[PDB]
């Protein structure tokens, strides 16, 4: 029988009911490392680790995503204006910083 | 004085506060339900039970055919059957071969056994909520009473006015119609009287135990004697009383949520944890000491030596003290971290005390008050073992509540780094947009 | 067969139907309701009365002092007065000077008048709704029944059924505390158990007219009795029966809407005309007949005699019919433009009878069924010259009924003057917009 917290009554027979509580003991370490921090949350909450973890995963994602799409904006709009004009200098800074390839 | 606050509505566990009148030494009061009921207004529209077809000794007459009558009684069937030619001892009985008829009328009663024994048909309706509160507050000892629970009905406590009061929550385990037999409750949807449906839950329905008019749709054919023996042979459904029993579903008892016990005497739903109730209690006047009276402490530190999240009082801590003078001061933690066993400690003129807690929070950083004065105590709890417990827990869980201060560093992580890609895009995109839009001109 | 239909919920107001089973002759239903009996299921919460203050005997010492303990009464006082000299007939009663005990016990309690009045103080809850009806169908006579207003309750009408459905509205005059007294109540809030107000209503309030336990609150205070004369002196409040008297406010009966009046022994809320019923009435087959023997009735021509928008039946009028045989109609109008006074006219051949009617239209346009037949026909009303009347509105009216058909002929040439005239210029764009535009090209 699945007890919760919320507890579970019990009655066998003629016995009179019996009520029993299950406190939140589980497996795996709250801390230490990232793999027994997962299971001991895995453990206390299946369904919120999952839902929580697939919630982190896609922020990260999409953050991930967007930011590299960003960057590499700016990249381009970083070398273009050189890119179209190549008798310039390239500045130091920017050489080394939206990285270029020094162009003939 | 007046104090307000809202109390769960869990029946074993006290509930405590420290109401503080300013100028005078805070008194601690408890209060502790030990019934709450939630007794629904009921009329009993029938009750019902097994049935006894009694049977009339038939009248037989010779050469010569009598005729039924109907006379007002429940399921009353008559038949006149003919040719019968009765055989009894000593001969046969009836002269006349054919031209032989038995009447044969049977009719339909009461049992012997519903006066024992008998299903009781009520209709409930929303009803009244009541409990039994156990007061304490200050020096005075426990005392208990019956309350009202509802916002309005005070109820003198010894010598404090209590106003419990409303469930936050008017569930009730009842459904419109309910059915008591023995013992125990059912969420039957009996048959509306006089409309019984031979042979379900209503095949008798009477009004009272003891009523004279009767319902009753037990089927009753009544067939003919065969081979010339007087007997009155009848068909019927059977008792629909015994079916319901056989086919009885989970009593309420059993079935009910939040776990509360079906009485019966009032038909009450006793004890079962829905929401919680205002608290409005009146602590007499006389009761408040004056703080010079009362130590005050000052130059407090609490310092958490064990604490284990487990259902029981799994905390141990000490607090270092400095007092006005010595005296018995009261303790509480206002926040739901953490619940404290003692209610009040001896204090010694600069000493340090112990006091014992129950916790949920891997982390119970938790604020606790010694005589007008607060002190934090944070602590790092630690997993109980043991699983499954016969008592309740003594605490409230929150949903920040296990994140266990790596779990917390680790969202705090990847919330940052996320966040910190997202600005330094920003950041860029205006760096760029700077000496691009402008600034080449 | 089953009629369905709904009913202003008016008092003397008679309803009157015809049911059409298909090929049989029309038959003339009539309900009329003569009481509205609303009974709010209620509870008495606490009664009061004026407080009657008993103070028992002084207990005087002499030499010494004595103490009195708090023994449970409502509102008890005892307070010993140090330092009396009281000074009787044939000598003073006592042998010291000064320290002695004057002993000042009072105690109040529930008066004598209480048996005969009490404001006792229910609260109301939604409780049920019934009615006494008086039905007239065919040629049956008058037949009335008491009957429950819910759906779910045959009420027999004598060899019919009528089923009253709940009651459009659910208004209820009483709020939920009221307060009966004598022959009247009051929608007045009551300061509930152990809340009263010290001298405004609640000053005493007992659970029931014989309850042991009795709230009193009273401010009773005890003075010194001056200059040595055995008396206890106790000033207090006047009753709170007093003020709630002097200040007491209009009864509920004379400020109920919907000319609801009310009735004690059950609280109840009479001839309480709001909204409207719906009615279900399945009638006997047998009442029925069938067409083919019912009389033709051919070339209808009815004219107004004399018409004037009285409430009373303030017209005559005039129908030539022509006939198959002698025989019954029913005459009511299917529409609520008249009423019919007349249920029934039996008929011989050839003829033309009168029949009255009541109406507020000023060009009344009945549709009257003689005899599953129709005749049409309307006239000129005027106004009848009274002012104020006691006699209630017999037709309900519809806010097509005041227009004096001038007025309708004004409102309809203008209407149709603006529509026409926004016409003519539509036509005038579009004829310009084509002729002018597009035939140029
Ligand atoms: C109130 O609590 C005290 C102590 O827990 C107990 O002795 C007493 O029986 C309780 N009151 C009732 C009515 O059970
Ligand atoms: C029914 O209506 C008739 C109409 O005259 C009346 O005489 C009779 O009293 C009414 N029924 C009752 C019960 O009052």
């Amino acid at each position: 029988f699945t007890v919760t917290g919320e507890g579970l009554e019990y009655t066998w027979g003629n016995h009179p009911p019996k009520r029993v509580w299950a406190q939140e003991s589980g497996e795996g370490n709250p801390h230490g490392w990232p793999h027994e921090v997962v299971v001991y949350y895995y453990n206390r909450y299946p369904l919120t680790t999952i839902i929580g973890l697939c919630t982190c995963v896609a922020i990260i994602m999409v953050s991930c995503v967007t930011s590299v799409w960003l960057l590499c904006r700016t990249r381009n709009l970083c070398i273009t204006p050189y890119k179209l004009a190549p008798n310039a200098q390239v500045p130091i800074l920017l050489a080394l910083l939206c990285c270029i390839k020094p162009t003939r | 004085y007046e104090h307000t606050a809202v109390m769960p509505n869990k029946v074993g566990i006290p509930y405590k506060a420290l109401v503080e009148r300013p100028g005078y030494a805070p008194v601690h009061l408890q209060i502790q339900l030990v019934n709450t009921r939630i007794i629904p207004s009921t009329n009993l529209e029938y009750i019902t039970c097994k049935y006894k077809t009694k049977v009339p000794s038939p009248v037989v007459k010779c050469c010569g055919a009598t005729q039924c009558t109907s006379k007002p009684h429940p399921d009353y069937q008559c038949q006149v059957f003919s040719g019968v030619y009765p055989f009894m001892w000593g001969g046969a009985y009836c002269f006349c071969d054919t031209e032989n008829t038995q009447m044969s009328e049977a009719y339909v009663e009461r049992s012997e056994e519903c006066s024992i024994d008998h299903a009781k048909a009520y209709k409930v309706h929303t009803g009244t909520v009541q409990a039994m509160v156990n007061i304490t507050y200050g020096s005075v000892s426990w005392r208990s009473a019956d309350v009202y629970v509802n916002g309005e009905t005070p109820a003198k406590i010894g010598d404090a006015k209590l106003i419990i009061g409303p469930l936050s929550s008017a569930w009730s385990p009842f459904d419109n119609k309910v059915v008591v037999y023995g013992h125990e409750v059912y969420n039957y949807d009996f048959p509306e009287y006089g409309t019984g449906k031979a042979g379900s839950f209503g095949d008798l329905q009477s009004r009272t135990s003891t009523s004279n008019d009767l319902y009753a749709n037990t089927n009753l054919k009544l067939q003919r004697p065969q081979a010339g023996i007087v007997h009155t042979p009848f068909t019927q459904v059977p008792s629909g009383f015994e079916r319901w029993k056989k086919d009885k579903g989970a009593p309420l008892n059993d079935v009910a949520p939040f776990g509360c016990s079906i009485a019966l005497e009032p038909l009450r739903a006793e004890n079962c944890a829905v929401g919680s109730i205002p608290i409005s209690i009146d602590i007499p006047d006389a009761a408040f000491t004056r703080i010079s009276e009362t130590p005050t402490v000052s130059d407090l530190e609490c310092k958490i030596t064990e604490c284990t999240y487990a259902f029981d009082f799994g905390g141990i801590a000490t607090v270092a003290y400095k007092s006005s003078k010595a005296g018995n001061c009261p303790i509480h933690s206002p926040s739901g971290v953490a619940v404290i066993k003692e209610n009040d400690v001896t204090l010694a003129e600069s000493g340090s005390f112990t006091f014992h807690f129950s916790t949920a929070n891997i982390h119970p950083a938790f604020k606790l008050q010694v005589c007008t004065s607060a002190v934090t105590c944070k602590g790092d709890c630690k997993p109980p073992k043991d699983h499954i417990v016969d008592y309740p827990a003594q605490h409230t869980e929150s949903f920040t509540s296990a994140i266990s201060a790596t779990a917390w560093s680790w969202i705090k992580v990847l919330v940052g780094g996320t966040s910190a890609f997202i600005v330094l895009g920003l950041i860029a995109t205006a760096v760029v947009a700077l000496v691009l839009f402008f600034h080449r001109h």
